[PDB]
RNA sequence: ACGGAAGGGCACCACCAGGAGUGGAGCCUGCGGCUUAAUUUGACUCAACACGGGGAAACUCACCAGGUCCAGACACAAUAAGGAUUGACAGAUUGAGAGCUCUUUCUUGAUUUUGUGGGUGGUGGUGCAUGGCCGUUCUUAGUUGGUGGAGUGAUUUGUCUGCUUAAUUGCGAUAACGAACGAGACCUUAACCUACUAAAUAGGGUUGCUGGCACUUGCCGGUUGACUCUUCUUAGAGGGACUAUCGGUUUCAAGCCGAUGGAAGUUUGAGGCAAUAACAGGUCUGUGAUGCCCUUAGACGUUCUGGGCCGCACGCGCGCUACACUGACGGAGCCAGCGAGUACAACCUUGGCCGAGAGGUCUGGGUAAUCUUGUGAAACUCCGUCGUGCUGGGGAUAGAGCAUUGUAAUUAUUGCUCUUCAACGAGGAAUUCCUAGUAAGCGCAAGUCAUCAGCUUGCGUUGAUUACGUCCCUGCCCUUUGUACACACC
């Protein structure tokens, strides 16, 4: 409704998000995974990763 | 903040641009829209 | 809230021809997707319904789903008119 | 199209990880283990093994007709893609995901910690 | 559980034999103190201090300085069109083409506004109300129950004098007999295979067509013209290692040590997974994981705009570059491996022109053993210029302009071009890490990333000196002794 009510955010970090609650910080772009690196090590071994070594 | 001072049966000309729409406000040589914003200057 | 009425029938109109609504979490959107209204309209449309009965929704993932209970079929048709032998997704279309 | 094998990969896997997650909300009253997806030529089986089977397809299709739809949405397709069974489980003493359900009932019921267990 | 009590063991998070150095210098960056309107919060001995994947130009953002917005779901009730209330150019207004309203009388037609409940939101409060996950006791050798014995009983032997092992690992001695978990086994990676199975996205030979060359047969090639194949190369599927075979050395037992064969002889190298029992160790600043307390519109929810997280007499912590001649400044020579990479975005980007640079531009190719790319990267090699003088070593402070990324670079974002040319002649007590493709030089790639490595996680080149042992120091495991301790010597 109102004119001014956003800002240029199609760069940096506060325009990027994750997929599950939308954190911040802390964001895996590897792959457009997009899933923060604290909720990436509970969803690894669906996805198909695994600590070979 | 306001009420909008409401106050109906109120209480003139039909607009130029539009067709039988909406009509005029009268002040002392000022005119201005309802719909269309606020888009006139001369009387009519 | 404050939604002239004339967007607020058109998401009554969406959901009761399939059935289904999956809703964005973002808010301050030009419009939404699929239907022609805002996404602020379309979640506290669907917000309102929640308290007087109906509608099973999540909060999961960004995505708020709504999908309607059988008293909430019932509702819709008073307000659109719709008598009986309708679309919804209690039953099929043909063969599906 | 035309994306890079790497990237479809690991995007397999996430549609997957929402598919999941979502079933362990939606039918956690009907019973829920997994999910097993099969993407074969055109169309998509998605296997849902459960103990209530036919509380989880509802009255001769309803409660899977209405998740059908919901997919569809979600991940965008077309009706006839898409095609959600429901199967039984192979025991529930190995497979321990089953009575963790069983056990969260007891609790929000009002039933003994240990006489649970 | 302690012991400023005693035996026997073990570890470069201990020490010997040594190597590199940090603590000294200048500067990068975390934490204090000071500072401040705000200089946002967590973290405090090993287990806080380049840690929060924390490189903040606005977003980020929990903080000030000054403003906007309803995003008050809904139960019922006060005006309920003689309007519920929604918007509103023009100039006073206002950082301001925010109707923010105070000047205005047109719109808008029940969506709501106005009481009391009712919430929803929170990088609000408590890690001493919790859950998950991580850390640490400890990657150490330790922990349990079944019959049988010794005890009225709490309990206890089994789980031990010895000798070995990296290890409660095994031999042997026996009120003890057999068993489980932990370790070992298992899994992943690096080596070996001219024997299988294979490929113009891997490379080689036969040869053709052809380009040049020494002029005899032969040398260098340029084409994915043809034919065919598997040494390198990728990766299926197998074998190869079992301390093998000998020699000593041991109740001549279990092992350990000297040869020989072998690509491989420290568990063949390195990691991955990791027992019972705990700590009131960390996180409510990852969360629609969360108890209840607060905050619930004149908002600690919010939203836009300037400013700060980087203020500067002063401390400690990791770090980078130097204190030059095994060097710096010129040409010439010229070799790796891990990775990464857009089609709905703006990714990596050769080749050609413009430019002393940085960077401009035309074109591509690549969704990736196909194009960038052979990522011909550094240190190095070899002839010249300087030579032991704060010097041509070293690069900090400084000023002017030329580029680029951005809505925005003044509180130098980043790079470049001439000038400015200091501090420091091998570092005091102390003190950290380290037994072989390791240490220490050396760069490269990724992670964050619109633009920013002096950082972290990974890779390959250059490749030592010195132990091959011990409880003297600092701490860890058992046994035997003593206790007026048992939230257990704080
Ligand atoms: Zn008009």
């Amino acid at each position: 409704e109102n004119v001014w009510y956003s800002h240029p955010r199609k760069f940096g970090k506060g325009s990027r998000q994750c997929r599950i609650s939308g954190s911040h910080s802390g964001l895996i772009r590897k792959y457009g995974l997009n899933i923060d690196r604290q909720s990436f090590r509970e969803k690894a071994n669906d996805i198909g990763f695994y600590k070979y070594r | 903040k306001h009420k909008k001072v409401k106050l109906a049966v109120l209480n003139r000309k039909e607009c130029p641009n539009c067709g039988p729409g909406i009509f005029l406000a009268n002040h002392g040589d000022r005119f201005y829209c309802g719909k269309c914003h606020s888009t006139f200057a001369t009387q009519k | 809230m404050l939604i002239p009425k004339e967007d607020r029938k058109k998401i009554y109109q969406h959901l009761f021809q399939e059935g289904v609504l999956v809703a964005k979490k973002d808010f301050n959107q030009p419009k939404h997707e699929e239907i022609d209204t805002k996404n602020l309209f379309v979640i506290k449309a669907l917000q309102s319904l929640t308290s007087k009965g109906f509608v099973k929704t999540q909060f999961s993932w960004q995505y708020y789903y709504y999908t309607l209970t059988e008293e909430g079929v019932v509702y819709l048709r008073e307000y659109l008119n719709l008598p009986e032998h309708i679309f919804p997704a209690t039953y099929l279309a043909g063969q599906s | 199209a035309i994306i890079s094998k790497k990237r479809k990969l690991v995007a397999d896997g996430v549609f997957y990880a929402e598919l999941n997650e979502f079933f362990t909300r939606e039918l956690a009253e009907e019973g829920y283990s997994g999910v097993e997806v099969r993407v074969t030529p055109t169309k998509t089986e998605i296997i849902i093994r459960a103990t209530k089977v036919q509380d989880v397809v509802g009255e001769n299709g309803r409660r899977i007709n209405e998740l059908t739809l919901l997919i569809e949405k979600r991940f965008k397709y077309k009706r006839g893609t898409i095609a959600l069974y429901a199967e039984r489980v192979h025991d529930r003493g190995l497979s321990a995901v089953a009575q963790a359900e069983s056990m969260k009932f007891k609790l929000l019921n009002g039933l003994a910690i240990r006489r649970a267990a």
